C-alpha cells in the first residue's frame, strides 16, 4: 500500500 | 555490519530527520495528525538510512516500519522536548503544556522527557535508541531475523563504545545501557495508548486522518 510505494 | 562505531553514529547523525512546523479539541488533534502524517513521511527516509534496514526485503521494511512508527514520533517527541521542561515542543510553534491537553500520553511523554533530561542523554544515544526501536519493535512478530539481530548487536556495541569514550567505567557503562534500554518499555507502552487513542478518533469520522496514517492504525 501507501507505506510500500514510500519505500 | 563493516562500519566502525564512529561512522555508525556519524551515519546515525546525518540521516536526522528535519524538525517541522504545525485551539478547540477538534483543532489540536488536526494539527497533531497533520504533524504526524508530515513527520511519517521524513521517517520512512531516515528508515531508509540506518545502516542494515536497506539490507532488508520490501515487507520486512513495512512490517517494522508498521509496529514502530508511534513509537518513533514518540521518542522524537521527547527528545526535542527535552530542553524545554514541563512542556512538550510538537514543534518550535506548538509548544504545549499540560494543562492544554490525551492528558495520559502528555504526562507520559512528559516523565520521559525528565528521565532523559536526568540521565543527560547525549544526540549520539539518542539516534542509536531510535534505531534500537526500529529495528526490535516488530522483530518478533531465518536468517532475516539474524541479520536484524547482528545490526542490533552493533547498535548496542556502539551505545557502549559511546559510554566508553565519554569516560565510564564498565560498571557504569552496563548500568546506563540498561537504563537506556528499559526506557524504551515505556515508550512502546506510550505508543500502545497511542495508537488505541488514534483508532478512537478513526471512529468518531471528525479528526481528518490522512490515507498513509488510516494504513498505520490498519496495520495495528
Ligand atoms: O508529529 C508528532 C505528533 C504527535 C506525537 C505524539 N502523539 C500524541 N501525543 C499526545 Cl500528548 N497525545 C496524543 S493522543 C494521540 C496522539 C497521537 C497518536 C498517533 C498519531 C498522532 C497523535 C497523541 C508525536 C509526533
Amino acid at each position: 500500500k501507501i507505506l510500500h510505494r514510500l519505500l | 555490519l563493516s562500519l566502525t562505531a564512529d561512522q555508525m553514529v556519524s551515519a546515525l547523525l546525518d540521516a536526522e530527520p528535519p524538525i517541522l512546523y504545525s485551539f478547540s479539541e477538534a483543532s489540536m488533534m488536526g494539527l497533531l495528525t497533520n504533524l504526524a502524517d508530515r513527520e511519517l513521511v521524513h521517517m520512512i527516509n531516515w528508515a531508509k538510512r540506518v545502516p542494515g534496514f536497506v539490507d532488508l526485503t520490501l515487507h520486512d521494511q513495512v512490517h517494522l516500519l508498521e509496529c514502530a512508527w508511534l513509537e518513533i514520533l514518540m521518542i522524537g517527541l521527547v527528545w526535542r522536548s527535552m530542553e524545554h521542561p514541563g512542556k512538550l515542543l510538537f514543534a518550535p510553534n506548538l509548544l504545549l503544556d499540560r494543562n492544554q491537553g490525551m492528558v495520559e500520553i502528555f504526562d507520559m511523554l512528559l516523565a520521559t522527557s525528565s528521565r532523559f533530561r536526568m540521565m543527560n542523554l547525549q544526540g549520539e544515544e539518542f539516534v542509536c535508541l531510535k534505531s534500537i526501536i526500529l529495528l526490535n519493535s516488530g522483530v518478533y512478530t531465518l536468517e532475516e531475523k539474524d541479520h536484524i539481530h547482528r545490526v542490533l548487536d552493533k547498535i548496542t556495541d556502539t551505545l557502549i563504545h559511546l559510554m566508553a569514550k565519554a569516560g565510564l567505567t564498565l560498571q557504569q557503562q552496563h548500568q546506563r545501557l540498561a537504563q537506556l534500554l528499559l526506557i524504551l518499555s515505556h515508550i512502546r507502552h506510550m505508543s500502545n495508548k497511542g495508537m488505541e487513542h488514534l483508532y478512537s478518533m478513526k471512529c468518531k469520522n471528525v479528526v481528518p486522518l490522512s490515507d498513509l496514517l488510516l494504513e498505520m492504525l490498519d496495520a495495528h
